[PDB]
């Protein structure tokens, strides 16, 4: 499969890595990325618990909501980290660990 | 000539689909239209599609129709109607559609009249594309799952909707 | 003259679907079957055109349309079944309550 | 226009389509790409070739 | 319908398709006249426009 | 080449002749069960699955990992549907 | 390889969440341990959460949706226009779902599969907006339509719901076949299905004497399918019956979400394309017919749902006038009208769903509502006057552009039709205010108060309707932005 | 903007009548197909077809009458006065509507309303 | 009596209300409740589209745009 990451609208910030790997993007998670992930996971677990009381399945409903929240929170954090590393988002921190390292 | 034969068989079978008094007979004449279509596809050289029309349209869809329409036990009185009064409106609509639509390719695709000369010696043959031939199956399979896989997955979503709807609308568990 | 004859085959199938709609006011099962005829005529056009233009895009869409036709027939017959179950008959005089 | 042939090779009319597309990619007036466009459509439908051969057939029938 | 009724209908449809073939041949034979008529009418319109654009 | 289909047509003609000879020689001397509709629906779905497998199975050598995983995702969606069928009692005829 | 799928993170997430909700619902609804609990509201809340998370993922990753555009080019095309259209669609889905919980609880509609089908149709409309090829467009349209057919017959024991499902299925399959025929004709005539290839082949010639009749009829049949989809006359008669017969949340969802998705499709297939004014005349004549028929038929109605259905038909006519004129301001005003009509329709259907707990069916059932719930009667009147187009309410923008385009594009018959239809509409809208405020019936109907969700949504939409024209700049600028993203 | 025709007032009237007859035939066909059949004509095919053909004939005659008298009176008014305006044709539409539609509807107010509507539809042209 | 409560009423709110009520009545009966009528409407709309937007090349020799709209409005006064 021929692949091409070239985006339609060019990055507006220094490109630290144009196609960062999965492990590299994950290792690039900042404290803000872990804050977004934890907030989305906690809100999802809360909604699962509160919506599950009436049917009587608050536990399993918490599990289902937490799974949805874990998926969405990881997705949001990965999005932010990869976009920073590709220069689509403000990434002064990534540029610091690039000039220095 | 063979196209004329298949066209005539399909025309009569389709008329029978839309005009049979008994709907079960309408489903069986629909199977005959699909067999005729498969023959046409074989003439086109598309054997996979010719076989898949038998497997899916006759083997699965028409069986669904037959199962449902047989268990309905429809009495002729509930669906009968004299259709002589529809000759004029059908005549007008069919004539308009015929003239506008059976000749839609004539201006764009002007036919080659068959001359009284052997124009079959002017067939140039290229052996480069004949060294390794692809079947219609391999040509389709080269594309479905890689370069157009999103449409493939959306079709799967359509099928999942079909399953869920079938259950939610008809299921009466014992 | 090959292409025009294939196309008129598909044309007669489509026209027969239109006629089945026109001629079956009291027979909604045959209205569904006429719609299926129209969908077969379009599927054939894509195959014929794909052969005529030497292009594979017609065949990909032909397979995906067959999937759509299957799903639509399944759901349509489900709706038929539930309508029949509620009314006990398929006559069109019992599916005309909504009006105006 | 897609380039995928029904026998696993480049489509018959793909080169004409491309040349049309490169032409339109920098000509601000579409009338600048008329010749390549009608070449691509002629590859698709063979309309002018068949029309000329039908002219030949007509003249032969007239002179017979 | 009876088997023979079906076969008579198929024969009628075969005759109809052969007539359709005759119609297609006829339409093909009149391409040159139609293009000539189209050219003459286009020339009429263009002359009329060029004469009207003069004022 | 479609050349190998002509013998099949002649074979069909001859088989029809034999059947007519065999069947013609002796002439000389209100209950709807939803489960049948449901089994038809499931058959239709899995028949389309077998249909999409044939091009894939003959083409695995060229699509490599990408085509394998695209088919896997297709199967995953349809198997979620099948699990829904199982849990709702569509596969039980009791 | 993984990073290429950043272009489809929202769809991947929402599809996976829908699968999770399907499994959760089926596993615990069949459970004897939990006494087979109804899960429509539990799954509904989790699905509202999933929709909101999808909206966050889409909104935040605005540049990333255009990543790997060459690789994804033959499947879809994401840009500014699709970005804002999809955000609007997700917001509409979220509001519609939020208005369903009282219906689930008090009616006891326990089917969680209703939510799953709404989510799958939302995935379908998401794919419709980003479709950039006839094949993808058709497939996404069909996924959407199949979900709608199933949910319209969700009350499977009801005569009305089954009838609506049957009529919907038959007529929708008919129109879909017509549209597919159009696509096949276009493909055969041009050898292309991608929207860019179609744009190149068609530009510069339109009807130049030697006109491809195949392309003409392909455009015609595709337009017929689109006009069926937007409930435009004479391909409209399904809509009032289906709207009335479906369950009221289904009617609410159908009156908003599918219009956004198909108008996105219409703008990308034709405006981005190239043909004669023939298609513009098609939409012009359909707009005129829609205004006239909608106005008169709405005047004839005695039931609330049918009146809202015919009102929507009239307003799509008003909207399609903006498509016909073929200017940047035409597209801007079409987008503004769609936005304002969506918000107003959500307001009206929140009121209708609130009153359906007492089984409101007739307009006469609203008698003495100004006495039994004064604030609610005022909120419904603000909505009705917005519908009639009376300034300074938000509904006045549609009237203003209708008349502006007509006196600019040079039309005077259109201005006359607009005047007469506006007056007729004002009459049958203020009839509802007269019923709630002026009549003194012998027998009253006392309505149960609405839940918190519908009250919050109603308060917000009522503030928007009364106050949008005080600060309308963001909508104007964002719609202008979208109109230009289509061409450049 | 109009310079594509050969005209001929008698030919104009004849062709207008022919076009009106065609339109009336099609409109009567649609009307006949839209209505149901009476209960005592459902097991018999011929009377329904006869009624459909009668509807086609009646509506074709009426529409041909409109399309002929309209154009004829328009030309006769524009010829005898020798001035071209929308005032000619307005009177023709008035007389066509009034006469034919009041003959069919059997009423004077209906004839006046038809004449007024036809005059307006010609004044907007 | 002759003008205010008379002609101005009849050629005004009294007469206007009556005719629009009758027109709304007539249009409402178009939505007949029969699925056949709706499909027939779709088919007739497609046929009208095709006929007007393509089959209007050589019809102009026999027709006039005047007579076209004359007959449509004249249709409303039938039976």
């Amino acid at each position: 499969m021929n692949t091409d990451i070239t985006a339609l609208e060019k990055a507006q910030y220094p490109v630290v890595d144009r196609n960062p790997a999965f492990t590299k993007v994950v290792g690039n998670f900042s404290t803000l990325d872990y804050l977004r992930f934890s907030t989305i996971t906690g809100i999802s677990v809360t909604v699962g618990y509160l919506s599950g009381i009436k049917p009587g399945i608050k536990g399993p409903s918490m599990v289902t909501g937490g799974l949805i929240g874990l998926m969405g929170g990881f997705m949001y954090a990965y999005q932010n980290s990869a976009g920073r590393l590709m220069g689509f988002f403000p990434n002064d921190g990534e540029v610091a660990s690039y000039q220095k390292r | 000539m063979i196209l004329s034969v298949l066209s005539s068989l399909a025309l009569v079978s389709g008329l029978m689909v839309v005009r049979a008094k008994n709907p079960v007979h309408s489903v069986l004449f629909f199977i005959l239209v699909f067999c005729d279509t498969s023959g046409l596809l074989l003439l086109l050289g598309l054997d996979f599609f010719a076989m898949i029309f038998l497997v899916v349209y006759i083997g699965a869809i028409a069986v669904l129709f037959l199962f449902v329409v047989m268990m309905f036990h429809i009495q002729i009185a509930e669906i009968h109607e004299e259709v002589l009064r529809y000759l004029p409106v059908s005549g007008i609509i069919g004539l308009i559609f015929w003239w506008e639509m059976f000749f839609i390719l004539d201006n764009e695709s002007i036919p080659l009249l068959p001359t009284q000369r052997n124009t079959t010696s002017l067939r140039y043959t290229v052996y480069a594309g004949k060294v390794r031939s692809w079947t219609n199956l391999e040509t389709l399979g080269n594309l479905l799952y890689t370069y157009y896989f999103v449409w493939f997955l959306v079709s799967s979503l359509i099928l999942l909707v079909a399953m869920i709807g079938a259950i939610v609308l008809t299921m009466h568990r014992t | 003259m090959d292409l025009i004859k294939y196309f008129t085959f598909s044309m007669i199938i489509f026209i027969l679907g239109i006629w089945g709609i026109l001629l079956n006011r009291r027979n909604i099962l045959i209205m569904l079957m006429s719609i299926e005829l129209m969908l077969l005529a379009v599927n054939l056009n894509f195959l014929v055109f794909s052969v005529s233009l030497d292009d594979m895009m017609g065949q990909v869409f032909a397979l995906l349309v067959l999937t759509v036709a299957a799903a639509e027939s399944a759901i349509g017959l489900a709706i038929f079944v539930i309508t029949f179950r509620v009314r006990g008959t398929i006559a069109v005089e019992f599916i005309n309550s909504i009006q105006g | 226009a897609s380039g995928w042939g029904i026998t696993g090779n480049k489509g018959r009319c793909y080169d004409f389509w491309m040349d049309f597309s490169e032409c339109m990619s920098h000509c601000r007036e579409p009338k600048d790409c008329t010749l390549l466009r009608e070449d691509y459509l002629e590859c698709l439908h063979h309309s002018k070739e068949f029309q000329r051969r039908n002219r030949i057939y007509k003249e032969e029938q007239r002179k017979l | 319908v009876k088997v023979l009724t079906y076969f008579g209908m198929t024969l009628a449809a075969f005759a109809f398709w052969q007539s359709m073939d005759k119609v297609h041949v006829w339409i093909a034979l009149h391409q040159d006249e139609k293009q000539e008529r189209m050219e003459k009418e286009a020339e009429v319109r263009r002359v009329r426009a060029e004469l009207l654009r003069k004022a | 080449m479609m050349l190998e289909f002509a013998p099949i047509f002649i074979y069909l003609v001859i088989s029809l002749l034999v059947s007519l000879i065999l069947l013609g020689v002796p002439f000389l001397f209100s209950r709807f069960d939803i489960r049948f509709y449901l089994v038809s629906i499931l058959f239709l779905i899995f028949d389309l699955e077998v249909t999409f497998f044939f091009p894939w199975a003959v083409s695995l050598n060229k699509i490599d990992l990408f085509g394998f995983w695209s088919m896997m995702a297709f199967l995953f969606i349809l198997t979620i549907g099948f699990l829904y069928e199982w849990k709702r009692g569509a596969l039980d005829w009791e | 390889m993984f990073n290429l799928f950043l272009a489809v993170f929202p769809e991947i997430f929402i599809i996976n969440a829908t699968f999770i909700l399907l499994i959760h619902g089926v596993v615990f609804s069949t459970s004897k341990k939990y006494d087979y609990p109804p899960l429509a509201s539990n799954v509904g809340w989790l699905g509202l959460l999933s929709v909101l998370i999808t909206l966050l993922l889409l909104a935040a990753g605005a540049p990333l949706l255009t990543i790997a555009h060459l690789f994804w080019n033959n499947l879809f095309r994401r840009d500014n226009f699709t970005y804002f259209c999809q955000i609007f669609l997700l917001l509409s889905t979220a509001g519609t779902i939020s208005m369903c919980f009282d219906f689930f609880d008090q009616e006891r509609f326990d089917a969680f599969e209703f939510i799953v089908l709404i989510l799958l149709s939302t995935c379908g409309m998401l794919f419709m907006i980003s479709a950039y090829d006839l094949i993808a467009m058709y497939l996404a349209i069909e996924l959407q339509s199949l979900c709608f057919y199933v949910i319209a017959a969700s009350k499977r024991k009801s005569e009305f719901s089954t009838e609506a499902g049957l009529k919907y299925l038959i007529l929708g399959a008919f129109s879909s076949g017509i549209l597919l025929f159009g696509c096949s004709m276009i493909y055969g005539s041009t050898g292309a299905t991608h929207f860019d290839q179609l744009a190149k082949i068609l530009t510069g010639y339109e009807i130049t004497g030697a006109r491809s009749s195949g392309i003409f009829m392909g455009i015609l049949f595709i337009a017929v399918g689109f006009l069926f989809k937007i409930t435009a006359v004479p391909f409209h008669m399904w809509a009032p019956d289906i709207y009335e017969g479906s369950p009221t949340p289904v009617t609410a969802f159908l009156s908003i979400a599918p219009k956004i998705s198909i108008f996105a499709n219409i703008l990308r297939v034709f405006i981005y394309g190239s043909y004669g004014a023939t298609l513009q005349q098609i939409f012009f004549f359909c707009s005129i017919a829609s205004m006239i028929l909608g106005a008169l038929a709405a005047m004839a109605q005695t039931k609330v749902k049918r009146l809202l259905a015919y009102s929507s038909i009239g307003h799509v006519g008003y909207i399609c006038i903006g498509f016909s004129c073929g200017t940047i301001e035409g597209i801007q005003s079409l987008l503004i009208g769609i936005f304002i009509y969506a918000l107003m329709t959500m307001d009206a259907f929140a009121i209708v769903l609130a009153l359906r707990q007492t089984r409101v069916k007739y307009i006469a059932d609203l008698g003495a509502l100004a006495k039994t719930n004064p604030i609610l009667a005022i909120t419904f009147s603000i909505t009705m006057f917005s519908y009639a187009g009376i300034p300074p309410l938000a509904g006045f923008c549609s009237k203003f552009y209708l008349f502006f385009a007509a006196l600019g594009c040079g039309a005077y018959f259109l201005a006359l039709v607009g005047v007469v239809t506006s007056v007729i509409g004002c009459f049958y809208y203020i009839r509802l205010v007269k019923r709630m405020f002026f009549d003194t019936p012998r027998t009253w109907i006392l309505y149960e108060p609405m839940d918190r969700n519908k009250s919050l949504l109603l308060a917000m939409t009522s503030f928007f309707i009364t106050l949008f024209l005080l600060y309308p700049s963001p909508l104007f600028s964002v719609t202008h932005q979208m109109a230009l993203s289509l061409y450049l | 903007r109009y310079l594509e025709e050969e005209d001929g007032p008698l030919m104009k009237t004849i062709k207008g009548s022919i076009t009106g007859f065609g339109a009336g035939t099609i409109y009567g066909t649609i009307l006949a197909t839209w209505k149901d059949v009476p209960r005592v004509e459902r097991n018999v095919a011929l009377p329904g077809l006869i009624r459909t053909l009668k509807m086609m004939g009646t509506h074709g005659l009426t529409f041909a009458a409109i399309g002929g008298v309209y154009i004829g009176v328009e030309q006769l008014v524009q010829n005898f006065r020798s001035k071209r305006d929308f005032y000619n044709g307005a009177i023709g539409g008035f007389v066509a509507g009034a006469s034919v539609l009041g003959y069919r509807a059997r009423s004077i107010p209906t004839a006046i309303a038809a004449g007024a509507t036809l005059a307006v539809t010609s004044a907007l042209i | 009596e002759a003008l205010d409560k008379g002609a101005i009423e009849i050629l005004g709110p009294y007469g206007i209300s009556y005719t629009f009520r009758r027109l709304a009545e007539r249009i409402s009966q178009l939505q007949s409740g029969f699925v056949y009528h709706y499909a027939f409407a779709m088919l007739l709309g497609l046929t009208l589209f095709v006929t007007f937007f393509c089959m209007w090349d050589s019809l102009s020799s026999w027709v006039d745009n005047r007579l076209s709209f004359i007959l449509i409005v004249s249709s409303f006064y039938t039976k």
